[PDB]
């Protein structure tokens, strides 16, 4: 039986929009370029998969006879994006597809769906987190991870899982992001951890999350991150990332539980000065902060490109400091801390500090110090840069 | 730069 | 004398940005990278110069001391836009300029001041049009000027003046497109004509110029053209832009004078449906028309890739006509059009077709032709592909 | 393609 269905316009659209983005791009195996169509049952199944990620999703569909067909993704994409809002008749006919919606009237070539690969079985599901919530987590972290193939260990967020709470870290070796979240666990209590490529989660919890809530699927029991893959699922859409298999460095020792220095001050405002005295930085080299009775001496650049300084109020307790940082490393992390104000945990100009959302509690704190260090849901601790 | 870790 | 002077953020911003669009991003001539600041009598000149385009700008000014700098223009332009909107306080000093504004406090290093090539003087006025309408028409010709350099005559936009009607024409051989538009010249009987390079006017039209009319300065009466370089005065500002040498060709030899065939059509609907259809058309070097019995058929494409056709309802008068287009010059002059409905006059399917606005006379249409080729301010002539 | 001239 050749397929033969109806589809709406925007609903086979938006579904080849998505699962094409998962396509690799002139892959390997030819038959990786193609999008999966498969229909029953008042259904329509779209998938795409290229060996790394997979893409699957279902949508409603009038089958008139179910069936099986694998069509040039990009063109399907490309012709899916430009059809009028009417109906979308789909009839496989021999060795083409046809596509006909209003008066436009497409004919492709089928592929050998017999050389395209089974898709990967989904883990069992271990847990369901709030669609929101993990959108932004994820993107709270991903901005600290590496953003170069050619040092993929860094290339990851390691995910943390004990029972109800979830840690997601990631870090390039200058900068480390970890949020700590909860979530409804679907199986026994878990204790594991894998490291997802960055890049694909922070995928899914762009374009992934059509629904309010986000199952992951790493597995149950002792066989949690066995299979090497990790499982997406929301309302419709279901995917797949293989797993890294690399070791992420010992973060919770990294992290200070006391700050000689502390500085709260708003982001909107921290932010634009900085963005404003690096451009004059030999490309984000570094911005200097100086730190002194309440109020931040922002300064960059050199005598030949220019120099810049700004002067800003900010609520500075203990002992005046002198620390200088990357702008985009600083603008990252404050642009992660989703707060109107950000408070500052310094040690030495030469360690990290601490960037976090600001807290009640640093209002009231004020003195020579030393002081405790803050318990916060979300971190990004930023290794300094050396002054001359 | 200095780094968090090697 | 050093020059201090204060401004407003919005009116500095701006001159700047608008003079910093010539620079270079990497400068051959090092000076030539500089925005020149010359401040006196309660105003202050900004000028950028590349011994091809020159642009001048005067905003108001508070002069404190008058005094002439040239500073980096992308970094000009990159720190006024960053401004708070407070006044700029500008003051030169020694080797350095102070530009502060708000609490941002900027020190750049000048330039070679001396070394700076002093700009064209614009040459005497020849007339003024309405400034959309001149922008207008350079954006309808400009989308058939050639991009070539190896063929310089085609790389240019003629622009001819005839007392009160200027006409512009651009073409690269395979299209001609030709705008005749009212203006108002200050010595009538002028019969001159230059050629000006597209890209640079194309761009200067669609960034825009203030002001309801601009004062076109090409020269006086015998002179016009022979300064070498075209004037353009607006409200606030003045360039020069060199003109080509070379020699525009013949064009008005190649407007049909009548037509076999007539088509009128809706813009919106053409240019959708060939986009569509042209997705299966790889090559895209060809989409098929096929006029006949008021119904427009398209089709395109390859059985490698995909077949797509569409039928579209077309006000069609004449015999059958089958003619193929090439799909981007077809769609770069329906939208040039800027017009509800497009009339088209073919002669046959390997001689050249006229897209024009359709016109109310074209609703009369009736018989087997010929057809008088109409009088139009706007043509759009594109050579036909040639089918097997 | 053709060409109006050339
Ligand atoms: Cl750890
Ligand atoms: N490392
Ligand atoms: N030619």
């Amino acid at each position: 039986t050749d397929l033969k269905v109806r589809l709406v316009r925007d609903d086979f659209a938006d579904a080849v929009a998505w699962v094409a983005r998962s396509l690799p791009s002139r892959p390997t195996v030819p038959v990786l370029a193609g999008v999966l169509l498969t229909g029953s049952d008042d259904g329509l199944t779209i998938s795409s998969f290229d060996y790394e990620v997979s893409a699957e999703v279902q949508i409603p569909a009038e089958i008139a006879a179910p069936g099986t067909v694998l069509v040039s993704g990009r063109l399907l994409s490309e012709i899916t994006r430009a059809l009028p809002n009417k109906p979308v008749d789909l009839s496989v006919e021999g060795t083409r597809v046809s596509l006909t919606c209003g008066s436009a009237r497409f004919s492709l070539p089928t592929m050998a769906v017999e050389d395209y690969p089974a898709l990967p079985e989904l883990p069992a599901e271990t847990g369901s987190v709030p669609a929101d919530l993990f959108a932004e987590a994820i993107g709270q972290v991903a901005v600290a991870a590496g953003r170069d193939d050619t040092l993929p260990m860094l290339t990851g967020i390691r995910v943390e899982i004990s029972g109800d709470r979830m840690v997601l870290a990631a870090t390039d070796r200058f900068r480390l992001a970890v949020r700590e979240l909860t979530w409804t666990t679907k199986t026994p209590d878990v204790e594991a951890a894998v490291l997802v490529p960055a890049k694909t989660l922070a995928e899914a919890a762009k374009t992934g999350l059509d629904g309010s809530e986000v199952q992951l699927a790493l597995g149950a029991g002792p066989s949690v991150g066995q299979d090497g893959l990790l499982g997406i699922r929301s309302e419709g859409k279901r995917s797949t990332t293989r797993l890294l298999d690399a070791e992420f460095p010992k973060f919770r020792q990294l992290l200070p539980t006391e700050h000689t220095a502390m500085a709260t001050i708003g982001v909107g405002e921290l932010t634009e000065a900085i963005k404003r005295v690096a451009l004059v930085a030999d490309r984000g080299a570094q911005v200097r902060m100086e730190f002194a009775d309440d109020v931040l001496h922002l300064s960059a650049g050199a005598d030949d490109v220019g120099r810049a300084e700004e002067d800003l109020p900010v609520s500075f307790s203990g002992e005046p400091l002198t620390i200088a940082f990357n702008p985009g490393y600083l603008t990252d992390g404050l642009g992660a801390l989703h707060s109107e104000r950000v408070t500052f945990g310094f040690t030495t100009p030469s360690k990290p500090a601490v960037l976090r959302p600001a807290t009640e509690a640093d209002a009231a704190l004020n003195g020579n110090g030393p002081f405790p260090a803050a318990e916060t849901d979300y971190v990004y601790l930023l290794m300094p840069v050396r002054l001359p | 730069q200095e780094s968090l870790f090697a």
